[PDB]
């Protein structure tokens, strides 16, 4: 066995990582006052689960954690929240004061004051450790705090713990539920100085997660809770297997050798099905065939984007519920004639497939009907460098008139970090493009 | 807890001051005697941000009144919520300031500056995180122009590191006390431009115009108009003083509004406005055309002569919150030529469940428009009419000031103005 | 195509199909950009007092 | 009110397009970097699908299909073909072509050696250049990727003159993929004797402009050959469009995309002696006769446009 440590950076890391971890309990049968009664080893033991969880003598399961927030507010709730007894005070760490959604604030002026205190407090979960193999990190890439204090951060576990992987779930801004207008300045300025420290970021558009709720859901305006509820059944489909027994993505180094052939282009594409409705009575269960196509519908994605137009490196299929091997290479046969599925050359055209029998776990009262069998695909293709494009335009547009630059001068910065962290995204969306493609008339 | 600090300086300042924290109270649940009595728990929970919790779970407003003569603030002090405020927070002089920006700038108003700054250190030393001050005041008079914009230079000088917001009344001959207002403004402005983060341009000939136009007020008095701007300022700080998720303080408030640093100046705006029909239910539709129309905004300057940079829409009460989204992409797609294409979606949408006292629907609007060069352009011309023949510089002189400071201040406001310009074009 | 890997326990299975083959900065260094931008904030905050001064 | 976007200022059909557009009162012009638009007439090159349909509350619709350059260059064209089951190598309506980069140069002078041991005359295009031997067909190409092409030898001619002619047919695909073939084709006459060439580009003697539209083509089928332009030609048109169109809508479809693409297509066809239609290539960017503009381009405000935006006979045959 060998732990992992989960760091909840911001609002949205912090919103979020309340979501999954209710949802970790849920699945391994840990309630809210952190008992396990399947756990017959009290006080210890070295199962799946225990990558998770830690064990107190009084048989408690603690959450290998740590919630870091430059304002109070976020993580109060967690303190006074329905799994408040999980968590010992020493794993939330609190500022007064916040980036104001500026990276400059959030790395250079709070960041310095407060990262000695946060290292410390993860020294103390990584000294509990017997084997750990690195970080789940949780941010928004538009927050000051998510974005400035998460790259300091990052840059000093790569420091602190050299040899230890880190993974990334990063939050993408979009307008529709977006607190900031520069949020696209601090997104590159995070991806730049983070770039090297991670070795797989799973990056989740706010605004496919919007419209799958509004879509599938039928939700009419989504709420950040009904947005955490999704991406938390999405990020415990890709934790999965680091918590419970299996083959497949059992260490986070497997993470990166499955999912990640070049260090810089680490940001696999998730996928997602199905997303059905509680409110509906009946619903037809969908097959193997069905979930496994709609892998590759991009109204199912984590990020809108066509991978019809792009080449794909790597693709793993991580099942949950009722799922035998034969239906999966009878439904991989069938979509392979039918769909624009191209590998780069140098890397062979097939699918890592997992399957965890036990079936997706829902919150109950929650939006997402209980279903038989679920999948979550993740694949790396080209494809999603539209994402990093889309981004890239809007901080030109700002940036040629240096809008709301002074706001991150005033804090230390230097104009000079705005266009070599551009620069760094150019050549990104360069390397997307050499590694994927091929009038009056 | 993220406390703000409140002042309001002379007659102008302190009459606006006094009907904003009446309404406020009124929302917040608190009576004139400061005891809570509200039925619900939104009224509390972030009610830290403008008032103390005293002994015996009373709330006292974290404000402190200013003048050079007693007579305002007697009759706040005599006026319906008068008793909630903290009497030591009352800092008068006798004097007056004789509506003269040197009085209140250099003379009368230095003599009081230091007690001022006393009652504000014992409200900072009281607050957990302050985040920052909010400043009420005229430009035109002594007071409120001189004294107010001496007291935020000071306060820079010891809070350099906090947030600086004004609601600055801006003259206009049509309702004036005095022909030198223009002089005082210009002064002012120069304050403004350098030691503020945000200031909302409330100007009375806007105010006037709406009441006797839109309100079918053919005497319009000066209660007429404060009556709007406490409205106003109830719906600018709903952000602040109720949970939320957009321009929650006023430093993210800042950074969403102010591109350039100069460029801080605000154009609001509230929905609806009509004559006395009133119980008539709006719908989402009606708000959000009402609050875009230039007719509702209290700037006096026409938004479709310059362009928006950002702008901040609140929506106060029960409404489909699809509705608003569907009504606010709208308008925003329906005239975007009046939004700058270099700032990606510049217009942000917060809606509050709780309404004002006297509506289930309303909505408030704060633009920051290159258009307001027109308001800064009416100042400087008025300004140079007078200037150009030293007309009523005695009134400066004889309080030491030397005629190269207004050329000087002349000279600030006609560079803000090509500021403006030069992003108008862009 | 063809299943390779093909590895069973009681809570589920794991396998791989193929359908055609192929063909830092030092801590020191961190701290000196902290404390470059931290000295710049002090020397913008110096000429503001020095500007209010005036 | 709908709002749009103009971003080729070289395209006359949508130049025309977008006048029509600003004649109904419903539908305004914005700058082309605004990026609140309903509809974008896109750049020929390098348009930035990326960044369509990530408007909130806008529906977005663009004039280009992403992806359908592998039919609209004429090395690609190949290549889909010889590489597509639904079309085949065995495919009958497409003159024996060869991709050769200056590889399938090998297997095109197995294909060449075997005819010429037992008429093998080719044409270069990527500009032209037609040979009777593969050795000085090959050389011209060293002087980007080309194409050798068997030249039809036996074109059908008209007469008088002894003419050689291709065909022209426009081609407008929705967002549902609908594939409409516009009622009105032309025919880039040659008007000198078999004279090779018929690019309007390369005067007026048998009719005007070098180009017959459907209406004398059709008389002229009847009085010499005793048939009619649907029979004897537009079967075979229509059945390659659909082929074509067909074989690639599981790559290019906007069914289930956050944007949503329309096309309009430029098919060249040639017709042999014995009747039998060959396709040339396919045009991505096409222009239109001077008479057909103002049918055609109405044609794609109401079928395209209108569709997706409505306002406040038809001249296409839907495939
Ligand atoms: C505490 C007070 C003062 C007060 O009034 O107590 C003596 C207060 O104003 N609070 C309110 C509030 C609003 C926004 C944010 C925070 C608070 C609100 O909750 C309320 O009570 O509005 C009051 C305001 C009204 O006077 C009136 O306006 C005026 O004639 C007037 C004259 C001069 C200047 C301004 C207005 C008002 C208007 O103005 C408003 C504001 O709505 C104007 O167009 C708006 C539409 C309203 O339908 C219409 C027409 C009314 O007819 C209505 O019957 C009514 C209400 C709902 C009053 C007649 C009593
Ligand atoms: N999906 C999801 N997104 C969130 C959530 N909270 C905030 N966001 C997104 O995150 C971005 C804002 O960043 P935040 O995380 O709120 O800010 P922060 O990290 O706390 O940084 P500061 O507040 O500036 O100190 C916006 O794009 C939001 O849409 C959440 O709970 N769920
Ligand atoms: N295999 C072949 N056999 C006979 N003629 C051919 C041929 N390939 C091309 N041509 C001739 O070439 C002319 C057009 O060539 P092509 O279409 O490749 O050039 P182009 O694409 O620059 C003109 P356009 O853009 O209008 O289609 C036609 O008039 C046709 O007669
Ligand atoms: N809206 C409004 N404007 C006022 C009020 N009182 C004065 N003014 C304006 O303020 C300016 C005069 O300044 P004033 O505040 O009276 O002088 P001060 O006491 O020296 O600050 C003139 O432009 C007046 O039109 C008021 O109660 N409401
Ligand atoms: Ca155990
Ligand atoms: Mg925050
Ligand atoms: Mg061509
Ligand atoms: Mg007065």
């Amino acid at each position: 066995m060998r732990e992992c440590i989960s760091i909840h950076v911001g609002q949205a890391g912090v919103q979020i990582g309340n979501a999954c971890w209710e949802l970790y309990c849920l699945e391994h049968g840990i309630q809210p006052d952190g008992q396990m009664p399947s756990d017959k080893t009290i006080g210890g033991g070295d199962d799946s689960f225990n990558t998770f969880f830690s064990e107190t003598g009084a048989g408690k399961h603690v959450p290998r954690a740590v919630f870091v927030d430059l304002e109070p507010t976020v993580i109060d709730e967690v303190r006074t929240g329905t799994y408040r007894q999980l968590f010992h005070p020493e794993q939330l760490i609190t500022g007064k004061e916040d980036a104001a959604n500026n990276y400059a604030r959030g790395h250079y002026t709070i960041g310095k004051e407060i990262i000695d205190l946060v290292l410390d407090r993860i020294r103390k979960l990584a000294d509990q450790c017997t084997g750990l193999q690195g970080f789940l990190v949780f941010h928004s890439f538009g927050g000051g705090t998510g974005s400035g204090f998460t790259s300091l951060l990052m840059e000093r576990l790569s420091v602190d713990y050299g040899k230890k992987s880190k993974l990334e779930f990063s939050i993408y801004p979009a307008p529709q539920v977006s607190t900031a207008v520069v949020e696209p300045y601090n997104s590159i300025l995070t991806t730049h100085t983070t770039l090297e420290h991670s070795d797989c970021a799973f990056m989740v558009d706010n605004e496919a997660i919007y419209d799958i709720c509004r879509r599938n859901l039928d939700i009419e305006r989504p709420t950040y809770t009904n947005l955490n509820r999704l991406i938390s059944q999405i990020v415990s489909s890709i934790t999965a297997s680091l918590r419970f027994d299996g083959a497949l993505n059992v260490d986070l180094t497997e993470f990166q050798t499955n999912l990640v052939p070049y260090p810089r282009i680490h940001f696999p594409l998730a996928t997602y099905a199905p997303v059905i409705s509680a409110e509906k009575a009946y619903h037809e269960q969908l097959s193997v065939a069905e979930i496994t196509n709609a892998c590759f519908e991009p109204a199912n994605q984590m990020v809108k984007c066509d991978p019809r137009h792009g080449k794909y490196m790597a693709c793993c299929l991580l099942y949950r519920g009722d799922v035998v091997p034969k239906d999966v290479n009878a439904a991989i046969a069938t979509i392979k004639t039918k769909r624009s599925i191209q590998f780069v050359d140098w890397c062979p055209t097939g699918f890592k497939v997992g399957i965890n029998y036990q079936p997706p776990t829902v919150v109950p009262g929650g939006d997402l009907a209980k279903v038989q069998r679920a999948v979550c695909m993740l694949s790396n293709t080209t494809a999603i460098a539209e994402a990093w494009a889309r981004l890239d335009h809007k901080f030109d547009l700002m940036y040629a008139k240096r809008a709301f630059v002074h706001w991150y001068v005033g804090e230390g910065m230097e104009e000079g970090e705005f266009s070599e962290a551009r620069e760094d995204m150019a050549a990104l969306e360069k390397d997307y493009e050499e590694v994927g493609v091929d009038g009056e008339e | 807890m993220r406390e703000i600090v409140h002042i309001q300086a002379g007659q102008c300042g302190n009459q606006i001051g006094a009907k904003f924290w009446e309404v406020i109270s009124d929302e917040h649940g608190i009576d004139p005697t400061g005891s809570y009595h509200g039925d619900s728990d939104l009224q509390l929970e972030r009610i830290n941000v403008y008032y103390n919790e005293a002994t015996g779970n009373k709330y006292v407003p974290r404000a402190i009144l200013v003048d050079l003569e007693p007579g305002t603030m007697d009759s706040v002090r005599s006026g319906p919520f008068g008793q909630i405020f903290r009497p030591d927070n009352f800092v008068f002089g006798q004097s007056g300031a004789g509506n003269n920006w040197a009085k209140g700038h250099y003379t009368e108003g230095a003599e009081l500056v230091d007690s001022v700054l006393d009652v504000v250190r014992k409200e900072s030393e009281s607050c957990d995180c302050l985040q920052g001050f909010q400043l009420t005041h005229s430009l035109g008079g002594g007071t409120g122009s001189g004294m107010g914009t001496l007291l935020i230079s000071k306060i820079r000088e010891e809070y350099p590191d906090r947030i600086m917001n004004t609601f600055s009344v801006m003259p206009s001959p049509k309702v004036s006390d005095t022909v030198v207002e223009p002089y005082n403004a210009t002064l002012s402005v120069h304050q403004l431009v350098e030691n503020t983060d945000e200031t909302y341009c409330i100007d009375n000939e806007a105010l006037y115009d709406i009441c006797f136009r839109t309100l079918k007020l053919t005497t319009p008095t000066y209660g007429d108009l404060n009556h709007l701007v406490s409205a106003t300022m109830s719906g600018v700080t709903t952000c602040l003083r109720f949970p939320g998720q957009l321009n929650a303080d006023l430093r993210k408030l800042a950074v969403n509004m102010v591109p350039f640093p100069r460029l801080h100046f605000f154009m609001p705006g509230f929905a609806p406005l009509t004559s006395r029909q009133q119980y008539r239910a709006l719908t989402v539709p009606e708000l959000t055309q009402q609050m875009f129309d230039s007719k509702n905004m209290m700037a006096a300057c026409d938004p479709r002569h310059g362009r928006y940079l950002t702008v901040a829409a609140i929506f106060r009460g029960r409404m489909s919150m699809k509705e608003v989204d569907e009504q606010m992409l709208n308008v925003q797609n329906k005239n975007s030529s009046y939004f700058v294409e270099w700032i990606p979606n510049n217009v942000k949408t917060a809606v509050c469940d709780i309404p004002p006292r006297g509506l289930k629907m309303s909505a408030t609007f704060i633009g920051n428009s290159t258009a307001i060069q027109e308001l800064f352009k009416r100042i400087s011309e008025q300004f140079t009419a007078m200037f150009r023949r030293k007309a009523f510089l005695h009134w400066y002189t004889g309080e030491g000031m030397d005629e190269m400071e207004f050329t000087e201040a002349e000279s600030n406001m006609n560079d803000l103005v090509s500021e403006y310009q030069q992003y108008q074009d862009a | 195509m063809e299943v390779i890997e093909l590895n069973k326990c009681t809570s589920g299975q794991s396998f791989e199909v193929i359908l055609k083959p192929p063909s830092d900065p030092s801590l020191e260094e961190i701290q000196k950009k902290l404390e470059a931008a931290e000295e710049r904030r002090k020397y913008q905050e110096a000429e503001l007092l020095k500007h209010l001064a005036e | 009110m709908y709002t749009f976007v103009v971003r080729d200022e070289n395209s006359s059909v949508y130049a025309e397009v977008s006048r029509l557009l600003l004649a109904t009162g419903q539908w305004k012009r914005l700058r082309k970097d605004n990026p609140r638009f309903n509809l974008m007439l896109g750049e020929r090159n390098r348009l930035p699908f990326g960044r369509l349909g990530h408007e909130p509350g806008l529906v977005q619709l663009v004039n280009y299909y992403r992806g359908a350059d592998k039919l609209c260059r004429k090395a690609s064209l190949v290549k889909l073909i010889k590489t597509s089951p639904e079309l085949s190598e065995s495919c009958t309506w497409f003159p024996e072509s060869y991709v050769i980069y200056p590889d399938e140069r090998e297997v095109f002078l197995a294909a060449y050696n075997r005819r010429r041991e037992g008429g093998n005359v080719w044409i270069a295009k990527s500009g032209i250049l037609i040979s009777s031997e593969a050795s000085e067909l090959l050389d011209f190409i060293d002087e980007q990727v080309h194409v050798i092409q068997k030249y039809l030898e036996k074109p059908l001619l008209l007469e008088p003159g002894h003419r050689k002619f291709d065909i022209r047919s426009w081609v407008l695909v929705d967002h549902l993929y609908n594939i409409y073939l516009y009622r009105e084709g032309v025919l880039r006459t040659s008007s000198e004797p078999y004279c090779h060439l018929t690019n309007h580009c390369i005067y007026g003697r048998y009719e005007e402009g070098n180009e017959m539209f459907f209406e004398e083509f059709n008389q002229y089928l009847m009085d010499a050959l005793n048939t009619t332009l649907e029979n004897s030609i537009l079967l075979q048109i229509k059945h390659i469009i659909r082929s074509c169109l067909m074989c690639i809508e599981p790559a290019i479809s906007t069914k289930h995309l956050h944007y949503q693409s329309f096309q309009l297509f430029g098919f060249d066809f040639m017709v042999d002696e014995e009747l039998k239609v060959w396709l040339i290539e396919v045009n991505g960017a096409p222009a239109c006769a001077q008479k057909l503009y103002a049918e055609l381009c109405q044609g794609i405000v109401d079928v395209a446009i209108s569709s997706v935006f409505p306002l406040a006979t038809s001249i296409f045959i839907k495939l």
